[PDB]
């Protein structure tokens, strides 16, 4: 898996591959790691499916439940409750989480939950077996406020790479981006990705 | 708090009775006749249903006579509600005796059983008890055949005749009057019903109005069988007997 | 928050009378009249959508309730504790007997059940009893067509025909003239809604009716329950 | 005379308890009505300010139980909130469970049973509330279903409950005894509440100004209620016509 | 087992083989691995057969009480999200490998469900031991919106793939066939084996097993 | 160690023409060592008839937890239960000890009163039903069983050729197990006769 | 029981003549891996204490908000919560310690070495070490993990025993402590060059120093 | 009759006069009052000086929730004290899970459904207090009452007690006189007026003055109590508007 969240000018943008293996066998190739948990807070999963999707599936509900009662929460707010759920049973979860969100006050934010159940919040976060590989190349070539299109083409270089390199990730490039003009849902194609 | 609102089921009067147990007694004594008589061949259960319409189901219909076991049987005098609650407890202790001893239970085990659970509700709980009497004919290869009753104070006693439900005085006279001890099942059979004929508020004793049954050892082999009479079956003694 | 009522608050009084029960049985008499009949090929029960207002859709209301696809059950006196009955009646049949036995339950035995849970509230701490009678009507392989009659107390009778609630005596007297042991559906349909029409005020067709039929297997087996439709029901009051 | 204090059955097969629950009902005061358009299900109800310390963005007995279900309450406003609570509660829980948006009715239905329960347990008093659910289901549309404190429930085509609902409920009647049909047939939700209000006017025999109504609107895929200006651009545009 | 199902243009065809297998032994040569949760929804199985079962009854038990009190038929995300729910809490010790199609008021869905409690929503999927010889034959030749003769052809093709090439599946292919319009529970769709025909009779003449005593009882 | 095979044993039944056979051997071991010669593996509850292999304490559990529970059936029902019910009884029963389960392979075998059909299962120890129409095997020569069954079995059998069927599969399966054998019982199941029948064997 | 997975390194801490310096790096290593570049590891409690966590972040994460609750809690009908009645070093130490040695206890343990240093109202140094087996020390200078072997071998040729800490200053102390953090750069494979350093002062009170750097560093001969 | 003694019974009004018997209570308590200003919001209360010997400045009435929200009550104290305890049990779960501090109607919410939990049951007594409280959130000020029956309100302005009719009278002028707004510290000052007029209604004893205050610009959004200084300004003013 090769996942990631990155921050620009008008908010963040989400990133993924879609392969999902069993050892060596691609169970599905078409996975959607960009789950959505309120109408503008959105993760990446990556670590065990049945814990993540748990969680994911919790969280939607806490936070369903919030707006009900207190209006819309803030990415911090859903980023604690994820963390909540990975730090109380540790024990008993796999799961390394990327939390991002919209608000208009706050704008774009990423907030990463790694093994441990430790909250980061950061300008942008990479995370899962591909990440590893594109350490070097992130940290080279990401800048703060980029346009839309710089940090569709930051992502999408990125994990090109991750994708290249690691044999856990693969197949499609899915992105979601999360400004104030809505939720944008963006795929990206071998044929188009492999030749960058 | 809630206190206000407790009838206080389990206390004693101040004449030293159980309020409750008295007055589910009285439930009781309004309820359909049934009696029980034990013969040295077999026991003969007989009972009389209440109310009863043209249109009522009677072959499909068990208020009265209920099987706990192959060797036995109740009748039931009272809440069929709350009897049938019993009876499943009754029947889940006779398969706990047989499959812990691998023998089948002995009848007064059984009957004490109930009739501790029955006590219960008099003593704890705060609960109403059981307004029910039964009447439990059965058979085991200890005492033989034995005739028991109970009834909501947890009490219990064995007999060789007994009434109960409603005008058990009335029954229990005409009973000790012609039973006796050398007596056989075909003769009790016409003893219970003669009475039943006697006892009744109704007009006269049909067969549509009563249920019927017997646990005889004759049988083949020497084994207990239990009948429950079919409605055709209770109309064929009531004519044999010469009561229609 | 303490359940501080562990007693019961159904007691006997000193004439042998459980006074709840009886007020429950007032409580059943006051409701609208259902009645079922038992035919050889089937049985029909069937009841009046006493409709609160002319803006409430009364087909929401279902009076009338499939407990298994081969048992039916309506009902006279209090609603909300007849759909109560109904949402534990439909469980019952599956936890204590489908996924134990792989098959539903018989008429007697869900009956029996039903039954259980009414007498429970009549003893258990805290409770009243529930304010209705019910009308279980069904077919099993071993048993056959069967109707039974269910009452507050928890006792139970199976009947061949009956009638509870409002106009119950009126409407039982109709029937114990019209009913033999020879009777087919249609014609135990066409007594119901004779029997029906007189305990009726105002209007009286198949919007104002509900009816349900316990029957032929409709296409492992088709379910015999059967809810008569509105148009089903008018076509029958032409030829009444 | 215990009977009355408890929710156990009086003499006459009858639940007192039950009985002064349903005029606590009444205690606010607040007349409401509920209509369904063909996209839509409009519920108005009035908003009364009495004090003038009272922050009155604050005074409101509608709720937004989830996106798709609005309730407005006829009751006393604790007994209200209760309610409200619970059946936010068990539309999220639905949602989780079962993977799909609670529809109307089974929440109807649903707090129907527990008030039900109050009925019938005697450490439970009942609520003193009535309960108008209204949705725009995606099975079965334009949707009303009321609950009260007996534990009944109903789908209703229009509705209307408070002191004053007979009048309401009447005037409803006669309506839909002109236009034979179920709903009122109108494209906007705009001119459903228009409608809505105009007949509560009628009914009621009083004008409105913008800070005596409250408005919720239910439409496929979210409930909302409508701002003060919004209602003023309602009745705005019943005046002109 | 090889279990398998495709989305196509009208809905949803599930498929499976029939071989139920102790070790290397064979069982059953016919037994069903296409389960009921509604009328809408089947399963097909695979992995642990009592936890496969188990599981879809259960689930289908409480989708018809679900039912029954909505008054609207199931979704296959609710069955999907009971089944999950369940095997996720025993964290993989129920052994159900699950295939689930329906076709809902939202359209036709197909799942995979894995024992752990993950699952997969895709246009086609495979489990069980001939899940790769299966998924060969869809990687080969799926492509969506097929029309329902062509889609039951596909996976018929890719249960037999698992038929011959996997040793723990084998026997008969079933078909189950769900649309908006209609149900078709295909139970055999294909017999691509002939049972072998024997060509002697070994069955022993009367009396020549040896008796120590006899007793006989009626009923 | 392994608990199904401590004690040793086998069960096997088949369906003939308007008939059933359910047949057990009668050893009862401690591994190596025999015990018993007398330890029947075949109960019935009226009509019904029900094999069991494997630990024999669980065996004998088994036998006594059916033997209540189909009791029950009869008072509550008012009618024997059937095979196809008994099945779906035996399934539950295991499956709810799905983590520590009874160590036994069941068989039922019986006739339906009345629709008149033979019928016969097996299950594995968590309850997962074997519905086989031709035979079913269990125990510690289940394999050898499989074999007889497959080469010697044919459909539609008379009673008495179905005994010398279901005998000499039994007979010569037993033989090749070292922890089976020691006696056998065949009983031959018809609508309204039972014929049990015990088998002359190699007593080693 | 658990395995440590974000960890920070090295706290190190001395006393001085008026009060006590605490310090520790910005890292937060996830294995080998140098991940988190801008992780604080001394929180701050009032403004009399200050409490330097090494080990698990998240269970750091965890112990930051029990201190941020006990602040909360202890402002509770509290009239003197900013005078008399404020927190004091040995109170937040003793809970701390109360708290590790319970969850070790348990089996269940918070994967840290705690050093909670301050000031007490009676202008005593506070300066104590706790970490996940419940185990508890004070010294003139103290250092968990990596600093108790390279760091405290240089802090305590500044303060060797208890009559040292009167006769050294702040430049002195502060000085030792930031030689000390270069000396740790140089030879810990899972330290980092920012770092931040916190003095309490009994005159000057909290002074929080952030983003301090590594400096001064001699690699010329390596090119030989 | 009999509906009266216990509570959560309906009498055949559909009152539960139990509630009503513990708003007497209420109106026997001292006056406490709430003031929503600008950027926040200020609490005030009448503390009777039974005797010469209460320590002043020391029994203090007004409590703290969480670190932004400000909670003062009249009538029976013990169970306001339960109440509030019970707040921030409720603030600090809130903040554990979703981190951001408790909102203030949020708050309100979590108050009013625990006290309508105590008329639901005839093993509970209602609460004997009427609560005021507030104070700032992401949202900006927020002023509420909370009465024994569970119902609670916004307010411009709120009071209870012994003093309410002339406190409320009071409150009145100032919305209407500043519909602009009023600033923090003018409704510091306001606020020791209005209680210094509301205890014409209890003059037979002298009385002591408390006053807290949230404010964004005032302080930061958090609570504190009003002291030294600027409570004597207010203190003075109060003084001089009754002469
Ligand atoms: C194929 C699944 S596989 C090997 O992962 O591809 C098949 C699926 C199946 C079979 C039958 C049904 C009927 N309900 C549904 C689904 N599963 C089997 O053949 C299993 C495979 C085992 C679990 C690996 N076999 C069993 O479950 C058998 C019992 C059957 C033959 C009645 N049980 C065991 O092998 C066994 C062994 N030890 C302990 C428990 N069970
Ligand atoms: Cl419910
Ligand atoms: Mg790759
Ligand atoms: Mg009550
Ligand atoms: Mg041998
Ligand atoms: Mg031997």
């Amino acid at each position: 898996t090769s996942i990631m969240a990155v921050t620009f000018k008008d908010g963040v943008i989400l990133g993924a591959d879609s392969r999902t293996t069993t050892g060596a066998y691609i169970a599905n190739r078409v996975t959607d790691k960009l789950t959505r948990v309120h109408d503008k807070i959105w993760c990446c999963r990556s670590g065990s499916a049945a814990d993540t999707q748990a969680i994911a599936d919790i969280v939607q509900y806490h936070l369903e439940l919030y707006t009900s009662q207190y209006g819309t929460p803030s990415t911090e707010t859903a980023a604690s409750v994820f963390k909540e759920l990975c730090y109380e049973n540790k024990d008993n979860l796999t799961a390394g989480i990327i939390v991002a969100g919209y608000d208009d006050k706050n704008k774009g934010e990423v907030y990463t939950i790694p093994l441990g159940g430790s909250v980061h919040k950061l300008p942008y976060a990479i995370a899962g077996s591909g990440s590893t590989f594109i350490y070097g190349y992130c940290d080279k070539n990401f800048r703060e406020n980029m346009s839309k299109e710089e940090t569709v083409d930051f992502i999408k270089h990125s994990l090109s790479q991750a994708i290249k390199w690691d044999g856990s990730s693969g197949g499609v490039i899915r992105m979601v981006v999360l400004t104030a003009a809505g939720v944008e849902r963006l795929i990206f194609y071998p044929d188009e990705y492999e030749q960058l | 708090g809630s206190r206000r609102y407790d009838s206080r089921t389990t206390i004693f009067s101040p004449e030293g009775r159980l309020y409750q147990v008295e007055y589910a007694l009285e439930s009781i004594s309004h309820a359909g006749t049934a009696i029980g008589i034990m013969a040295s061949d077999g026991i003969v259960l007989a009972a009389e249903r209440k109310v009863t319409s043209t249109l009522l189901e009677q072959d499909t219909s068990t208020e009265k006579l209920y099987k706990l076991n192959d060797k036995i049987a109740v009748a039931v005098a009272g809440l069929t509600a709350d009897a049938e609650i019993l009876i499943n407890t009754a029947r889940i202790h006779a398969q706990n005796y047989l499959k812990t001893y691998n023998e089948d239970i002995p009848v007064e085990i059984l009957v004490r059983r109930l009739s501790d659970i029955k006590q219960g509700y008099t003593q704890h709980g705060g609960l109403r008890p059981f307004g029910v009497s039964f009447i439990y004919a059965g058979y085991d290869d200890r005492y033989g055949y034995q005739l028991y009753t109970s009834n909501p104070s947890g009490n219990y006693t064995g007999w060789k005749a007994i009434s109960v439900g409603a005008n058990t005085s009335a029954a229990q006279t005409l009973l000790q009057m012609d039973y006796k001890d050398d007596m056989k099942v075909d003769d009790a059979i016409e003893l219970a019903l003669k009475t039943l004929s006697k006892t009744t508020d109704s007009s006269a004793l049909t067969y549509d109005r009563l249920e019927f049954a017997t646990i005889r050892k004759g049988a083949n082999d020497g084994e207990v069988y239990q009948k429950i009479f079919k409605p055709q079956e209770i109309k064929d003694i009531l004519v044999k007997t010469g009561i229609t | 928050m303490t359940d501080r009522y562990s007693f019961s608050l159904t007691t006997f009084s000193p004439s042998g009378k459980l006074g709840q029960i009886d007020y429950a049985l007032t409580a059943v008499k006051q409701g609208v009249t259902s009645l079922g009949i038992k035919a050889t090929n089937g049985v029909v029960i069937a009841t009046e959508k006493k409709s609160s207002s002319p803006l409430a859709m009364s087909e929401t209301l279902s009076k009338v309730s499939l407990l298994t696809p081969d048992i039916g059950a309506v009902y006279s006196g209090m609603g909300p504790d007849y759909r109560v009955l109904v949402d534990k009646s439909r469980k019952v049949a599956h936890t204590s007997y489908k996924r134990i036995y792989g098959e539903y339950p018989p008429t007697k035995l869900l009956v029996s059940e039903v039954a259980k849970i009414m007498q429970e509230a009549t003893q258990s701490g805290g409770v009243r009893p529930f304010g209705v009678s019910l009308l279980i009507a069904g077919h099993d392989e071993f048993n056959g067509f069967s109707l039974y009659q269910v009452d507050p107390s928890g006792s139970y009778f199976p009947w061949k025909a009956t009638a509870i609630g409002k106009g119950s005596v009126a409407a039982k007297t109709f029937l114990e003239k019209r009913w033999n042991d020879e009777l087919e559906l249609e014609d135990a349909i066409h007594i119901a809604l004779l029997t029906l029409k007189e305990s009726v005020e105002g209007e009286f067709n198949g919007d104002t009716i509900e009816l349900a039929i316990i029957g032929d297997e409709n296409p492992d087996k088709g379910p015999r329950f059967r809810k008569l439709t509105s148009q089903e029901i008018n076509d029958r009051l032409e030829a009444l | 005379g215990y009977d009355r204090h408890i929710t156990i059955f009086s003499p006459e097969g009858r639940l007192y308890q039950v009985e002064y629950a349903f005029k606590a009902t009444n205690q606010t005061n607040i007349n409401s009505l509920a209509v369904r358009g063909k996209d839509c299900t409009v519920v108005i109800s009035q908003k009364k300010v009495p004090d003038k310390l009272l922050d009155p963005t604050t005074v409101s007995y509608i709720f937004c139980i989830s996106r798709t279900i609005g309730m407005v309450v006829n009751g006393p406003i604790p007994d209200a909130r209760n309610a409200a609570l619970r059946a936010k509660a068990e539309a999220a829980e639905f949602r989780y469970k079962y993977g799909y948006d609670m529809p109307c009715d089974v929440l109807a239905k649903r707090m129907a049973n527990l008030s039900q329960i109050y009925t019938q347990r005697a450490y439970m008093r009942p609520l003193g509330v009535i309960l108008t659910f209204v949705s725009v289901d995606e099975e079965l549309g334009p949707s009303i279903y009321k609950t009260d404190p007996a534990g009944y429930y109903v789908g209703y085509k229009a509705t209307a409950t408070g002191p004053k609902q007979q009048e309401i409920t009447t005037n409803l009647e006669n309506h839909f005894k002109k236009s034979k049909i179920d709903h009122i047939n109108e494209e906007s939700w705009e001119k459903v509440v228009e409608f809505a209000i105009t007949h509560m006017i009628d009914a009621l025999g009083t004008e409105f100004s913008k800070n005596d109504l409250e408005v919720g609107v239910a439409t496929k895929d979210k409930f909302f209620t409508l701002s003060a200006e919004n209602i003023e651009e309602r009745l705005v545009a019943i005046a002109e016509q | 087992t090889t279990i398998a199902g495709v989305v196509y243009k009208d809905g949803i065809v599930l498929g499976a083989d029939t071989r139920a297998t102790e070790g290397m032994v064979v069982a059953d040569k016919n037994c069903s691995k296409i389960h009921f949760i509604s009328p809408n929804i089947y399963c097909c199985g695979a992995g642990t057969a009592a936890d496969t079962d188990m599981t879809t009854q259960l689930i289908s038990s409480n989708l018809e009480l679900h039912s029954l009190s909505t008054g609207r038929l199931p979704r296959v995300v609710t069955a999907n999200r009971m089944l999950k729910q369940m095997l996720f809490r025993y964290q993989g010790y129920i052994g159900a490998a699950l295939v689930l199609g329906g076709v809902d008021v939202t359209g036709p869905h197909l799942y995979s469900i894995y024992p752990h409690g993950s699952t997969d929503k895709l246009p086609y999927v495979t489990m069980g031991s001939g899940s790769l010889a299966a998924m060969a034959v869809f990687e080969d030749k799926f492509r969506p919106d097929m029309e329902e003769e062509e889609a039951k052809n596909l996976v018929s093709e890719a249960i037999a793939a698992g038929i011959f090439n996997d040793l723990g599946s084998g026997g008969n292919i079933d078909l189950c066939v769900i649309s908006k319009n209609k149900l078709d529970f295909l139970r055999p769709y294909t017999v691509p084996n002939k049972k072998g025909t024997r060509l002697g009779r070994y069955r022993c003449e009367k009396g020549t097993t040896a008796v120590l005593t006899e007793k006989i009882t009626p009923l | 160690s392994d608990p199904s095979s401590i004690n040793g044993g086998i069960v096997v039944a088949m369906t003939g023409k308007d008939c059933v056979a359910i047949a057990c051997d009668l050893r009862l071991g401690s591994q190596s060592l025999g015990v018993s010669n007398k330890f029947e593996k075949i109960f019935h509850y009226g009509h019904v008839f029900l094999g069991i292999t494997g630990l024999a304490t669980d065996v004998t559990t088994l036998n006594e937890m059916f033997r209540y529970k189909t009791n029950l059936y009869k008072l509550k029902e008012e009618r024997a239960i059937e095979p196809e019910t008994f099945t779906q009884l035996v399934s539950s029963s295991l499956y709810e000890r799905r983590f520590g389960p009874y160590f036994v392979g069941p068989v039922v075998a019986g006739i339906n009163s009345k629709s008149g059909k033979p019928f016969i299962a097996g299950f594995d120890l968590i309850g997962c039903i074997d519905e086989a129409k031709d035979f079913i095997v269990s125990g510690t020569a289940s394999d050898q069983l499989f074999g007889m069954c497959e080469s010697l079995y044919e459909p539609n059998l008379e009673p008495e050729d179905l005994f010398e069927t279901i005998s000499q599969a039994l007979l010569n399966a037993a033989d090749r197990d070292a922890l089976s054998g020691w006696g056998a019982v065949v009983y031959i199941i018809k609508k309204d006769e039972v014929v049990k029948r015990y088998l002359k064997m190699r007593q080693d | 029981t658990q395995q440590p997975i974000v960890t920070g390194t090295s706290v190190i801490s001395m006393k001085y003549d008026n009060g006590v310096i605490i310090a520790a790096d910005n890292l937060g290593s996830y294995g080998s891996l140098l991940r988190f570049n801008g992780v604080e590891r001394l929180i701050p409690v009032g403004d009399n204490t200050v409490v330097g966590i090494s080990g698990d972040i998240s269970d750091m994460q965890h112990i930051e908000r029990l201190l941020k609750d006990l602040v909360t809690e202890n402002a509770y009908d509290n009239p003197l919560a900013d005078a008399e009645e404020a927190l004091e070093p040995s109170y937040i130490f003793e809970y701390l310690a109360t708290v590790m040695y319970q969850r070790r206890s348990k089996m269940n343990p918070l994967w840290n070495a705690i050093i909670v240093a301050g000031v007490q109202s009676n202008g005593d140094q506070f300066l104590r070490y706790v970490n996940l087996l419940g185990v508890t020390y004070s010294s003139p200078t103290l250092a968990t993990g990596f600093g108790a072997h390279m760091a405290n071998p240089l802090l305590r040729k500044v303060v060797d025993r208890e009559s040292d800490i009167p006769k050294t200053t702040v430049q002195v102390a502060e000085e030792a402590i930031v030689n000390a953090m270069r000396v740790l750069y140089y030879r810990d494979a899972r330290s980092s060059r920012n770092f931040s350093l916190a003095i309490i002062d009994k005159n000057t009170g909290l002074t929080f120093k952030k983003n301090l750097q590594v400096e001064n560093m001699k690699w010329d001969f390596a090119k030989d | 009759t009999g509906y009266d003694l216990s509570n959560s019974v309906f009498s055949p009004d559909g009152r539960n006069f139990q509630v009503e018997y513990a708003v007497k209570a209420v109106e026997n308590g001292t006056t406490s009052i709430g003031i929503k200003c600008n950027d926040g919001v200020v609490f005030a209360v009448e503390k009777l000086i039974t005797s010469k010997l209460l320590v002043p400045q020391k029994n203090v009435k007004i409590q703290v929730v969480d670190r932004h929200i400000g909670c003062v009550y009249s009538g029976l104290i013990p169970d306001g004290r339960h109440l509030v305890n019970r707040g921030r049990e409720e603030a600090a779960s809130f903040k554990k899970l979703y981190k951001t501090p408790i909102p203030i109607p949020a708050f309100a919410d979590r108050l009013g459904q625990y006290v309508q939990a105590h008329t639901l049951y005839n093993s509970v007594r209602p609460f004997g207090v009427s609560t005021i409280f507030g104070g700032v959130d992401k949202n900006g000020a927020h002023l509420y009452m909370l009465e024994p029956s569970g119902s609670y309100w916004g307010y411009k302005g709120a009071a209870t007690g012994k003093g309410r009719q002339s406190a409320k009278a009071e409150l009145e002028k100032l919305v209407d006189h500043h519909p602009e707004g009023l600033s923090a510290r003018e409704a510091v000052k306001q606020a020791a007026k209005i209680i210094y007029l509301a205890h014409e209604d209890n003059k037979e004893k002298d009385f002591e003055l408390e006053i807290s205050w949230c404010s964004l610009s005032e302080t930061n959004g958090l609570h504190k109590f009003v002291k030294g200084d600027l409570l004597q300004e207010a203190i003075d003013f109060a003084q001089k508007e009754i002469n």
